[PDB]
């Protein structure tokens, strides 16, 4: 229930100060500011620093909850894989303080950020899949990895040669109708791929020409050019009468 | 003091289209004629719902109570007025003397509008009266006096700032964009969201909400849309606890045509049960659409409708006439061909028609200024 | 002219320009639309 | 010691000094109506008017 998790959240900011010392709030205030509002998909990178600064507040507390700590956030640099805090964070002492098990485990985890790699991807994903139950959101955050290596993927195959054809790539990709091919358009829609199919024949033929100087600098002037004249029609009918 | 009075706009709008239910609407009136010393909100209802029977001397004892309460509001003017005070007894006497216009028809506005405007010297109670001839005016559908007030609004308390009640305006004048046809400026004024929090004007935020979303899906564009939503956070909290609302902003990203049939179904059953958008329902309904075939075309520079159908569930002859009487009234111009299921796009609308506005303005406009020139000499 | 011969002898009236076009052609319309859901 | 000229002493913040210095200074900003000028004076004791 997020609903109930903010409200939840939003008496615990009146509770922080409320009392003398928290002794440890805004720390964990902090962390439930970055799994709330991880759900509400408010910002990454900035609710991955929440996971650090939390971190920060967790040195000498228990270690059984810094041993299940440490799989949120090293998740969040999956769900992110550009978090660029990558270096800060695992090149720190507090970060390779831990010498566990589970943590070791987690070691590698972080180091599959810094993997990516889809082929390795999708066999780390049934070695790791026992870190993946602990995740807090299964969904969000391996879809839209999954769906932002989608197009990782298919700007290699497209970049070498202008046209494809869409029976063979699609093969790559093990499908075509479906999905794949909607998601190719979608991306057409954001700006992120200049092209186009054919349903006949089954080739994706690229084009672009994007840049026009002569029609967009003249068209706007004329256009303000009106405002000239229509500014200046008030001066032409008072002289007048 | 409004959403007691503005629900009643609501029963007013509720018994016009339709006829079902003239004893649900007479309950909860008179459960609001028992209180607030309401008159003329069951005079004008009289005609719309039923005659009764009888109100008469139920609700004559509280207009006599309203006259007591009337008359000892004329008797704190002209007591009060024995001694000497700025705005201390002129702002006493209109607050509740626009109460008595919230008692009935017109008697109570004009004497206690038009009296006290003059000696005003603070613009909060200014806008007291605008604000006033905002709630009859959303009562009565006179858009006359709606468009004047704001008008006075925007010149003596915009000079100069403030928090609350200048964001109002933006609401009101939101809600007048909104009330007429203007998609620009209403999504623009709506920008507002949580920073006017939730008044007695304001109603339930929660449906401002819903008022503001329904004009960004066809005046903010698609990459600001997502862009408005998502890097939001006050407004992205109140559409995740609406499940329809959100599923519908997804959805329109998502593209699937195949909820849209439900889902804006949905929206439009809100459209057809919601005030002031009774005209202008008609247009909104294929304006998402071609807002949805805008990125569907794109998609594909040959497409066929036995694709669209699997989509639509199945679209034949429906988007047959459909986007045949789009096309003839200059709305996504495109070729669709007939039985050989192709539609061809192009259009390259960046290069000819962009040239035609110089020359098209460029010949009403510069024949003004040739008769113009035809004025010298004489 | 007022010479000669003639003295002898945003809004929503803007939109319904386009309302107009609604008037005679698929009315508005939702009912019909809704009922085109269970029929294929 | 006041010799020779009107005696001004260089006022120390007090109430009424900082009612209306608030005030003048809350020209150009934008707040809440809903705000009590006459606490918040008092709650700064000593400090000053800067």
């Amino acid at each position: 229930n997020l609903p109930k998790a903010r409200a939840a959240l939003t008496s615990a900011r009146t509770t922080a100060n409320a009392i003398y010392c928290p002794p440890k709030l805004q720390a964990t205030l902090d962390m439930q500011s970055g799994i709330i509002h991880a759900a509400e998909e408010k910002d990454w990178k900035t609710a991955y620093s929440y996971f650090y600064e939390a971190f920060e507040g967790y040195d000498s507390i228990d270690s059984p909850k810094a041993i299940t700590s440490l799989k949120y956030m090293l998740l969040c640099k999956i769900m992110l894989n550009t978090p660029e805090d990558v270096q800060a964070l695992v090149s720190g002492k507090l970060a390779l303080r831990y010498a566990g098990r589970q943590t070791e485990a987690l070691k590698c985890v972080a180091q599959a950020s810094k993997n990516r790699s889809l082929a390795d991807f999708e066999k780390a994903l049934t070695d790791y899949r026992a870190e993946l139950r602990d995740d807090p959101i299964i969904s969000t955050h391996l879809a839209k990895l999954y769906d932002n290596l989608l197009e990782q993927n298919l700007i290699r195959v497209i970049e070498p040669f202008s046209r494809v054809q869409i029976e063979h790539i699609s093969s790559l990709i093990k499908l075509s109708k479906a999905d794949v091919e909607r998601k190719l358009s979608q991306m057409i829609l954001d700006k992120k791929f200049h092209g186009i199919l054919d349903q006949g024949e089954g080739v994706l033929i690229i084009f672009d020409e994007p840049p026009v100087d002569k029609t967009y600098e003249a068209a706007l002037e004329t256009i303000q050019n009106m405002s000239k004249v229509v500014d200046s029609l008030y001066n032409k009918a008072k002289k007048l009468t | 003091p409004k959403n007691p009075d503005l629900r009643i706009a609501q029963l007013r709008f509720l018994l016009s289209l339709p006829e079902h239910r003239g004893d649900a609407a007479v309950r909860d009136e008179l459960m609001a004629a028992v209180r607030d010393n309401n008159m003329a909100p069951y005079y004008e209802a009289l005609c719309k719902s039923l005659d009764w029977q009888i109100d008469v001397d139920l609700l004559n004892k509280m207009k006599k109570a309203n006259e007591d309460e009337l008359k000892r509001l004329d008797e704190e003017l002209e007591d009060a007025e024995k001694n000497l005070g700025e705005s201390e007894i002129r702002d006493a006497m209109m607050a509740k003397a626009e109460y008595l216009c919230r008692i009935g028809d017109k008697e109570g506005a004009l004497t206690a509008f038009r009296k006290t405007y003059d000696k005003t010297v603070a613009l909060g109670h200014r806008l007291d009266i605008v604000f006033y001839l905002l709630r009859i005016g959303l009562f009565y559908m006179d858009n006359d006096l709606i468009t004047r007030n704001t008008e006075k609004a925007k010149s003596l308390i915009e000079e100069g700032g403030d928090w609350d009640r200048r964001n109002r305006l933006k609401v009101y004048q939101g809600l007048y964009c909104v009330a007429i046809r203007d998609f620009k400026q209403a999504a623009e004024l709506f920008l507002d969201t949580v920073s006017t929090f939730t008044s007695y004007e304001l109603m339930d935020y929660k449906t401002f909400v819903t008022y503001t979303v329904y004009v960004s899906m066809i005046a903010l564009e698609r990459p600001d849309l997502r862009e408005k939503v998502i890097k939001g956070a006050e407004i992205l909290e109140v559409l995740h606890s609406l499940p329809a609302v959100r599923q519908y902003l997804f959805s329109l990203y998502e593209c699937r045509y195949s909820v849209f049939f439900q889902s804006l179904a949905v929206v439009e059953q809100e459209m057809k049960k919601d005030w002031l958008f009774a005209p202008h329902y008609r247009y909104y309904v294929r304006e998402m659409r071609i807002h949805a075939y805008s990125q569907l075309l794109e998609s594909y520079r040959s497409l066929t409708l036995g694709y669209m159908a699997e989509a639509f569930g199945v679209g034949v002859e429906f988007i047959d006439q459909e986007l045949s009487r789009f096309i003839a009234a200059g709305r996504l111009h495109c070729k669709i061909d007939k039985v050989n299921e192709i539609v061809e796009t192009n259009r390259p609308d960046s290069k000819n028609w962009q040239y035609q506005e110089t020359i098209k303005k460029g010949d009403l406009l510069l024949n003004r200024v040739q008769k113009l020139s035809r004025v010298i000499n004489m | 002219m007022s010479e000669k011969k003639q003295p002898v002898d945003e809004d929503n009236w803007d939109d319904d320009n386009v309302e107009d076009d609604f008037s005679n052609q698929l009315r508005a319309e939702l009912e019909k639309h809704g009922y085109k859901m269970e029929t294929s | 010691p006041g010799r020779i000229d009107r005696k001004i002493e260089f006022p120390p913040p007090n109430e009424e000094a900082r009612l209306d210095i608030l005030k003048i200074h809350s020209r150009k900003m934008n707040l809440t109506r809903g705000i009590n000028l006459r606490k918040i004076a008092e709650l700064m004791p000593g400090a000053s008017g800067a």
